[PDB]
């Protein structure tokens, strides 16, 4: 028997949302990453609903959603992580109701792990460098600068992963035009693991960690 | 005969390779049916090692790229799979 | 740091085997959905609430000698 | 005599091998300068880390013939 | 082929003769050229006029 | 003494060679402090105090000679040791280490990795330093290597962000009485370093406070100096701090001395690249003077305030920008003719930025920018001027996008039909561009006759090797397309002229020009210039150089692709023998053309040829198949496919066979990826039952033979092996059966090609009647056997799927043997890397003990 598939309703679980003036001018955005489908809405003043534009299938798993209008820019880049490292920086492009994936990385392997990254996606809105980080000790840095074209143009990954810390969230601070703080709540949950006793739930709380990936030293420093 | 690997970050730069060690993989070492593009890392291409084959280590003639048989396998997605090891290190012959 | 994180070798203890795999088990409960907005059904809880409750059993489960 | 030696006659397909190779028959090389200029090409200049070295390799390349040609030797000021 | 090769050769001729009257034209072109110019007769030293 | 110094006393159009690429042996060259492990250097026995630290240059030299990992324990070490070792002497070691010319370009990376190292250590210390390395990275930064530069720039950064910024003010201000220009644009440039990474509006304020003074000439240049230094420096970081260095740099744009109005204008050029095409707020600042100072300078004046508007244009909004071109066209129309050089190239640069802008239609440029620039540069007056020829052949490519190309299609057909061959050589370059970039829609008839002309008469008049003509000659062909067949007779003419030459550069480029505009020509639909090409091509077949021997195989492999048999004019009975000899010969590109010829020669009708001379033809070709040169290789597959499918499936598949035994493994497994080619040629029941047979034969290194050409076909069958892949499994298990330790890596790589190949289409029952063998294999102390069952099983995992490898995997995964967990446990980590979270779902429930809580009870939910 040969079975064939068919989504005769996509899926209707709003998981995440990003507003943003995705289409470039003033009109604001809307993005939900419904889990396998990502769609965009575009609030409708006129009307009062929201219309959905676009169901793209992604055939993934976002794990973050986290938008990002460029220093002087009229759209904004969405970033977007799947079951893999392959990290995917798209802009919208309202020519024919299409997405267009801007910029397609390698981070990882796939599958949503601890040390894979690909779970948490915070961006510097005062600045560039968006953080993409796993749940334990998995956190690359992408420093995103604008070209001749002012095109997006991703730099290498400044690795800063710790050593058997757990991250809980992650989000980059606007600074006052000086290197990117990026604060995370990050608990050391390997000197705990390591006692007969049984203390070790005790006195071992979550931290705020704030490191600063200042283009300088060209990686990102606690 | 265990070849090893930087396997560090893969930034943005692409593979290369030597006029003979062009077709096989960086890390699958065949010539069937190439898949994808090869990366490198931050200290891959930086000064000297700018435009090198990954696996004679030398000039670069083309652009690295997996076998079909290592990138279904998801081995692209390790580090920088340039060839260095204790005896291909950078102070070498 | 990453070399091997995620599984031990050949004298691997049971404890620090089933460490392993609820410390894996949880990220595939925290970033997958259909496995996230299952647990928040049954224990009847908002999904932050479920997310915390999974991130600080990520402390030491499995029963730990801490 | 000084340290910084310039050699002419030059061939414009030749690697630091080579070049490395030859300096190497009388003694170390601190420094070597090819010009990628057409308006330069054919000459390049040589300094070693001794004087003495550098004054006995000037004396043991005036004349060497290579290739089927001969080397120009000039002591600079 | 003792008629075609000979018809090809003298379509050869003609397309030289062109070429030659055509050279011919641009080398009259560029006398009366020299009649009057042309930005300002010989406009180098005009801007320099030292530095 | 250094090497910036050294670089110095050389003069201008040089580059520094690098050297070429139980510690090891020392070098005379490491002489400075190689007395620790030759001479008794004891520092710790009698010498001054911390005199160690010295003989940790030594271990410098561990970090320049030795191994990486010895040489990487150097640095982790100093680490630790940079603030108990002395800021004073430790600087004084480490600056010369690397100040001297014998820095090579791994040992720069190296020391400056070090130097930053230790000021990330000694950050306080580095302040009395800091007029050292602001004397040696100060040349290195300003060196010819790009990496020289970045590495200067990376010592500078680091340097400034040791000490604080008030150190680096302190350090820069006082350098600025060094009245050599050099040394008063190093100051400038490290001023600008130090400014770049220590944060910009940290030291904006102090420098504008010391340059906005009139002290002299001297310090109003610096300041705008370093401003373009770090503009040019930072990049697209100039957004927020654009209209804050405007704020400072406006006091040169009405500047008294000429020479701070050219620095402020070049300041202004620099910010307004660095902060486009975006973002000209900040430029309306100064953008008032720099439209009307256009026509009022003088000289470098005016030359600077064309060169700041040639940047704001671009930039500049759609309103404004047509004033702004009507109020710069007094000055620039006017001095389009330049004296020298500056003049010229800034004008041809402010016109390409102009043409760029969409302010300007096309209209405009018509009606006062075409006649103006046909006039003034649109000659062969630049017929020798590289540069010139380079800047107004981009420009016109660029204008001529938006001008139409038939309104200079039209007006560029003199300068290449020209007796001037340096201008002609120019004039058919830009010809070519126009041509490729905007194609042949703008081609008028008399247009496109002139153009035709022009073409003929300068590759007639081909006096020199004027590449340019040989490259426009095929564009110019394939702009004509359908037009190229009433203009058939002249290009023909023209290319019989130059094939008959007997010239070995001409006859070349003839056959070049010739497979370039071969397609366009002979599939015209003609029948009538077939033979007379292909008598002159087959007659030059003995060509001496291998560039002409390569270049008419390509003529007639182009001419065989537009003709067919029998309307090539070299009978194919002659040609086919006539070509065979040439494919024995060693050239690289004579070669790889022969190889593509003697495949399009069975292309359409493919018969042509006894099956012997095709069998020949075959054998000889199959050493070929594995050469150096990748190209080779891929024509020779090209064309054994269709060799194999003209020939015959059993003659081939017989002869593949028979070969097997010949040609000893040097290169005779080359010949079963000959057989590949036939399942890749043909049906799989043309190898798979040929193939079966051949396994009968009781011959260890026969069947052994067999497995390693069936590891190919799988490897190579692509998901074809889904069709029929039962048939094949007991012949690979009676294979990997306890048979020998040869006969085992085969069957093992035959299943993980076959598993990767068959991955997803429904083929998982063979799949695992194949690995119910190969897990027993698994225990095997064989180094070099171990890898062939690893592949095998890290194949299966992820052409599986956990759920069953794993399930295999889990009774040993605690076994007793010692050796035997060794084995489980790397399969179990070669089985979790790959589907780490896909086997979440697949492990068994472990239970709880009374010590812990082993049960995973939040996966037992019934919602």
């Amino acid at each position: 028997m040969f079975l064939y598939n068919l989504t005769l309703q996509r899926a209707t679980g709003i998981s995440f949302a990003i507003h943003g003036n995705f289409s470039g001018t003033k009109q604001q955005e809307i993005v939900v990453s419904r889990g396998k489908i990502l769609e965009l809405l575009r609030p409708d003043p006129n009307t009062g609903k929201v219309h959905t534009l676009l169901t793209v299938e992604v055939f993934g798993v976002i794990r973050s959603l986290m938008a990002f209008r460029l220093t002087g820019g009229t759209k904004d880049y969405i970033v977007v992580g799947s079951d893999s490292g392959r990290i995917v920086i798209l802009e919208y492009q309202p020519s024919k109701n299409m997405f267009e994936k801007i910029h397609q990385e390698t981070f990882g392997k796939s599958g949503c792990r601890r040390i894979v990254p690909g779970q948490f996606l915070a961006v510097d809105p005062k600045g560039r460098a968006v953080m993409i980080s796993a749940i334990e000790k998995q956190k690359l840095v992408y420093i995103l600068n604008r070209d001749a074209a002012a095109r997006l143009t991703i730099s290498s990954p400044l690795e800063a992963h710790k050593a058997n810390t757990l991250v809980y969230h992650v989000v980059g601070v606007d600074v006052g035009f000086e290197n990117p703080m990026f604060a995370c709540l990050e608990m050391d949950y390997e000197e705990a693991d390591n006692d007969p006793t049984g203390e070790a739930a005790a006195n071992t709380q979550q931290t705020l960690t704030f490191y600063e990936l200042d283009l300088g030293l060209n990686h990102v420093v606690r | 005969p265990d070849l090893i690997f930087c396997r560090k970050q893969a930034g943005v730069a692409i593979g290369r390779l030597c006029e003979k060690c062009d077709g096989k993989c960086v890390i699958c070492d065949s010539y069937v049916r190439p898949c994808t593009l090869v990366r490198i890392c931050d200290e891959c291409n930086y000064g000297s090692y700018q435009g090198r084959c990954v696996i004679c280590g030398g000039p670069g003639v083309s652009d690295a790229y997996y076998c079909k048989e290592c990138t279904i396998q998801e081995k692209d997605r390790d580090g920088c799979p340039k060839i260095v090891n204790l005896g291909s290190s950078k102070t070498d012959l | 740091q990453s070399k091997y994180i995620g599984t031990g070798h050949a004298d691997t203890t049971k404890w620090e085997w089933l460490v392993n795999q609820h410390r894996d088990s949880y990220c595939s409960y925290m970033g997958h959905f259909d496995l996230l907005n299952y647990f928040a059904i049954a224990e009847n809880e908002s999904k932050a609430r479920v997310r915390f409750n999974l991130m600080e059993k990520m402390l030491q489960p499995c029963g730990p000698p801490a | 005599v000084n340290r910084i030696l310039y050699i002419r006659n030059l061939p414009y397909k030749i690697t630091a091998e080579e070049m490395y190779d030859i300096f190497g028959k009388y003694g170390p090389i601190r420094q070597i300068r090819v010009g990628n200029t057409p308006e330069t090409r054919g000459t390049a200049y040589v300094v070693y880390e001794d004087i003495f070295d550098a004054k006995n390799a000037c004396d043991h390349l005036s004349g060497f013939n290579v290739c089927n040609r001969y080397l120009v030797v000039l002591y600079y000021n | 082929k003792d008629a075609g090769n000979f018809d090809q050769n003298k379509l050869e001729e003609e397309m030289r003769k062109r070429k030659e009257r055509v050279e011919k034209w641009r080398e009259e072109q560029r006398k009366k050229a020299m009649e009057n110019i042309g930005e300002l007769k010989k406009e180098i030293e005009e801007m320099k006029q030292g530095k | 003494l250094s090497d910036e110094e050294l670089d110095a006393m050389f003069p201008e159009g040089y580059k520094v060679l690098p050297p070429p690429a139980n510690l090891p042996f020392l070098k005379p060259d490491d002489i400075q402090y190689f007395d620790k492990l030759l001479v008794d250097v004891d520092e710790s026995t009698l010498s001054p105090e911390e005199q160690k630290e010295r003989k940790i240059m030594k271990l410098l030299l561990k970090i320049k000679n030795g191994t990486p990992p010895m040489r990487k324990a150097a640095l982790r070490q100093i680490t630790d040791k940079a603030r108990e070792f002395g800021a004073g002497p430790l600087f004084n070691q480490i600056l010369p280490l690397l100040m001297s010319p014998t820095l090579e370009d791994q040992e720069r990376h190296l020391l400056v990795k070090v130097i930053d190292r230790i000021l990330y250590k000694l950050d306080d210390l580095v302040r009395p330093y800091v007029h050292k390395i602001l004397v040696v990275i100060e040349p290195l930064l300003i060196d010819e290597d790009y990496y020289a530069r970045v590495e200067g720039r990376e010592i500078i950064s680091n340097l400034a962000k040791a000490a604080g910024l008030a150190t680096m003010i302190s350090t820069m201000r006082p350098d600025i009485d060094n009245m050599d220009e050099y040394v008063r644009n190093t100051t400038a440039r490290a001023f600008a370093v130090v400014a770049s990474a220590l944060g910009i509006p940290s030291l904006l304020p102090f420098l504008k406070a010391v340059c906005k003074s009139k002290k002299s000439w001297q310090a109003r240049h610096t300041g705008i100096k370093i401003v373009q230094q770090i503009a040019i420096l930072m990049g697209c970081a100039i957004l927020p701090h654009l209209r804050s260095l405007v704020e400072i740099i406006e006091h040169g744009l009405v500047d008294e001395q000429q020479k701070v109005r050219t620095i402020s204008a070049l300041a202004i050029a620099a910010l307004a690249e660095a902060a486009t095409p975006y973002g000209i707020e900040s430029f309306d600042s100064v953008l008032k003077p720099l439209w009307k100072g256009i026509r009022q300078h003088r000289g470098k004046g005016l030359a600077a305030f064309l060169k700041a508007i040639g940047y704001l244009i671009p930039l500049m909004d759609a309103e404004y920008a047509n004033y702004y071109t009507r109020e710069v066209m007094l000055i620039l129309i006017r001095e389009f003719q330049s004296p020298d050089e500056e003049m010229k190239k800034i004008v041809l640069k402010v016109v390409k930025q102009c043409c760029g802008t969409d302010g300007v239609e096309a209209n405009y440029i018509k009606t006062e920018i075409l006649p103006p620039f046909f006039k003034h540069f649109w000659q062969h007056r630049m017929a020798l001027d590289r540069r010139n020829y380079r800047q107004l052949v981009d420009t016109t490519v660029e204008l001529a996008n938006k001008v139409g190309a038939a309104e200079i299609i039209s007006r560029i057909v003199d300068d290449l039909k020209d007796e001037a061959e340096q201008y002609r050589k120019m004039v058919m370059e830009t010809i070519e561009k126009i041509m490729g970039n905007l194609g042949a829609a703008d081609i008028d008839h008399k247009l496109e006759e002139q153009l035709i002309d022009g073409i003929l008469y300068a590759f007639q008049e081909q006096t020199t090797e004027d590449s340019v003509m040989l490259n426009g000659f095929g564009t110019v062909v394939n702009a004509l397309g359908k037009r190229v067949k009433p203009y058939l007779p002249q290009i023909c003419g023209t290319v019989l002229w130059r094939l008959n030459n007997k010239s070995a550069k001409v006859r070349q480029q003839a056959a070049d020009l010739i497979s370039r505009t071969a397609v366009v020509m002979k599939t015209c639909q003609e029948e009538k210039l077939m033979g007379h090409l292909g008598v002159v091509l087959y007659e030059y077949l003995g060509e001496e150089y291998p560039e002409v021997l390569g270049s008419i195989l390509g003529a007639l492999k182009a001419i065989v692709n537009v003709i067919g048999m029998h309307k090539m004019t070299p009978p194919i009975k002659d040609l086919l023998p006539r070509l065979t000899p040439i494919l024995k010969n060693r050239h690289e590109k004579v070669q790889e053309n022969c190889i593509d010829l003697v495949g399009r020669i069975a292309d359409r009708g493919a018969e042509y040829v006894s099956a012997r001379e095709w069998m020949r033809i075959c054998f000889e070709l199959l050493e070929l198949l594995k050469a150096h040169k990748k190209a080779i290789r891929r024509a020779t597959v090209n064309t054994f496919g269709y060799i194999a499918k003209a020939i015959g499936p059993h003659d081939v598949l017989a002869t593949l066979l028979n070969n097997l035994k010949v040609q000893e493994r040097q290169n005779r497994v080359c010949t079963t990826v000959a057989i590949a080619i036939v399942a890749e040629t043909c049906s799989p029941f043309t190898v798979l039952p040929a193939l079966m047979n051949e396994y009968r034969v009781p011959e260890l290194n026969v069947q052994n033979g067999v497995l390693k050409s069936l590891s190919f076909l799988f490897e190579y069958i692509g998901e074809m092996g889904k069709d029929y892949i039962y048939a094949v499994t007991p012949l690979l298990e009676d294979a990997l059966m306890d048979r020998d330790l040869v006969h085992r890596q085969t069957a093992s790589a035959v299943v993980q090609h076959m598993s990767l190949g068959v991955y997803g289409f429904g083929c998982e029952d063979s799949l695992n009647h194949l690995l119910n063998y190969v897990w027993p294999n698994v225990f095997e102390t064989s180094p070099h056997v171990i890898q062939a069952v690893m592949g095998a099983l890290e194949g299966l995992r992820v052409a599986i799927g956990p759920c069953r490898m794993l399930q295999y995997c889990l009774q040993g995964l605690f076994h007793p043997a010692r050796k035997v967990r060794d084995v489980y446990w790397k399969i179990y980590n070669s089985i979790y890397i790959g589907s780490q979270d896909a086997l979440i779902a697949h492990y068994p429930r472990i239970y709880n003990d009374d010590k812990n809580t082993y049960i995973r009870y939040e996966l037992d939910y019934i919602l």
